[PDB]
């Protein structure tokens, strides 16, 4: 759990403007994919996800080597509650029904 | 709801706490005075050690900041809600520092005013 | 394999022991004839680094971590 | 220019059959200068593969055939024409694909 | 000084973790065609593009 809490607040922040998020799990990689020039360890960011998944908040899914999110209403509201974010926030995800 | 520093400190507190902050002690605390990052701070008060005061005035006085004081700096922490770790133990925090500008870049509220006014008067 | 009883040499290595005071006394200097602090400490140009770090004068070798300038006493 | 290819290909011999149809039914709409559909040959591959993944019984290769089938037609026409020809909603399972070399 | 306190070692010839990606092994894996999946799940998808046996 051992990554400096700066990139923790920007993954969440970057979370819920997105929504779901999505998670490759390998140590040898030199950069992430997605958030590639920036110089991310990887083995923080997993203990991370293992951590919120058996803290129970977002259901912890292990699907053969590529990981998503489990979004609902419960995980939405406690990540709210975690980053503090403004009760004006809706996803991009729900737009136009 | 009144309108003063005095009640809008706890909110001032809550915010030095959550965005970054947590200048406890002489730790962390030289980064916002050095760099005239604070421009606004708070103090512990009713103190029986001159050491610890004395070296955060010292380096206000560095660039000649001012800082805010008030009474029941204690009951301030344990208002915070500074419970965490999911909900494992009552911490309490002793000091804390306002950094970058007045008022943090986050939600605007009236606490960010009300410290102007302070710091103006 | 069979466990290889793991007390003979190095059973478990505890976390770093260092002895500090709550109000820090070693990184401020004071005794310079002045009523407010003095920064005796020559300041090094480079900023990449934190605004709370203190530069300390060492007798050997430099622990920086990118810049490590080389200069002694003499 | 007058150079215009379309390459359709898929595994299946009546889907072939009738997208021809469908070509000779807009060549029977106007006559025009567009010559016959190209034939490739039956393109196939083989894969093969070994099934007891620890050696236990006999070395039965599951032979696999991918067996692709190509189809070309040049058109020298106005555009609109075989637009509305083709664009038509397609059949699914073939792939057409316009080239202007 | 920093380079060699960790990852002092990479591996450019890496199959394991280049391994077929849809499944959670290494094994099974040929690099033609970009398969990325065994050849069981192989020939469970296999009729499924349009695969058929005549040999």
């Amino acid at each position: 759990m051992l990554m400096p809490k700066k990139n923790r607040i920007a993954i969440y922040e970057l979370l819920f403007k997105e929504g779901v998020m999505v998670a490759k799990k390998d140590v040898h990689m030199p950069k992430h994919p997605e958030l590639a020039d920036k110089n991310v360890p990887n083995l923080h960011v997993m203990k991370a996800m293992q951590s919120l998944k058996s803290r129970g908040y977002v259901k912890e899914q292990f699907a053969w080597r590529h990981f998503y999110w489990y979004l609902t209403n419960e995980g939405i509201q406690y990540l709210r509650d975690y980053l503090h974010l403004p009760p004006e926030i809706v996803p991009a995800t729900l737009r136009r029904s | 709801g009144v309108m003063d520093v005095n009640t809008a400190l706890q909110e001032v507190l809550k915010t030095a706490l959550i965005h970054d902050g947590l200048a406890r002690g002489i730790r962390e605390a030289a980064k916002a005075l050095d760099k005239r990052q604070a421009h606004l701070c708070v103090l512990a008060s009713n103190c029986d050690e001159p050491m610890y005061v004395k070296l955060v005035e010292a380096l206000c006085a560095e660039h000649q900041i001012n800082l805010i004081k008030v009474d029941d700096n204690k009951k301030l922490g344990e208002w915070v809600g500074l419970c965490k770790i999911d909900r494992e133990g009552k911490p309490r925090k002793v000091v804390g520092c306002s950094c970058v500008v007045v008022k943090d870049y986050g939600k605007e509220s009236q606490a960010k005013d009300v410290i102007e006014e302070y710091f103006k008067c | 394999k069979k466990r290889k009883k793991k007390s003979y040499t190095t059973p478990k290595k505890n976390k770093h022991k260092r002895k500090k005071v709550k109000l820090a006394v070693l990184k401020y200097y004071k005794v310079d004839e002045n009523g407010k602090i003095s920064r005796l400490r020559r300041e090094c140009p480079s900023d990449e680094c934190g605004a709370g770090v203190f530069m300390a004068s060492h007798f050997d070798r430099h622990y920086c971590g990118k810049c490590c300038l080389t200069y002694c006493f003499n | 220019i007058h150079r215009i290819r379309i390459t359709l290909t898929s595994r299946n011999v009546k889907s072939l059959e009738k997208v021809c149809a469908d070509l000779i039914r807009g060549a029977k709409e106007k006559n025009l200068k567009v010559k016959g559909p190209v034939r490739m040959p039956t393109k196939t591959l083989r894969i093969t593969t070994r099934k007891t993944p620890c050696g236990e019984g006999s070395k039965t290769w599951d032979r696999f055939q991918m067996r692709i089938h190509k189809r070309l037609i040049d058109l020298h026409s106005p555009s609109e024409i075989v637009k509305q020809i083709t664009s038509i909603s397609i059949e699914p399972g073939v792939e057409v694909e316009v080239t202007i070399a | 000084g920093h380079q060699q306190l960790y990852w002092s070692h990479p591996r450019k010839f890496g199959q394991g973790s280049r391994s077929c990606r849809v499944c959670s092994n290494r094994h099974g894996l040929i690099r033609k065609y970009g398969l990325n999946m065994c050849r069981q799940c192989f020939r469970q998808y296999a009729k499924d593009i349009g695969f058929i046996k005549l040999d």
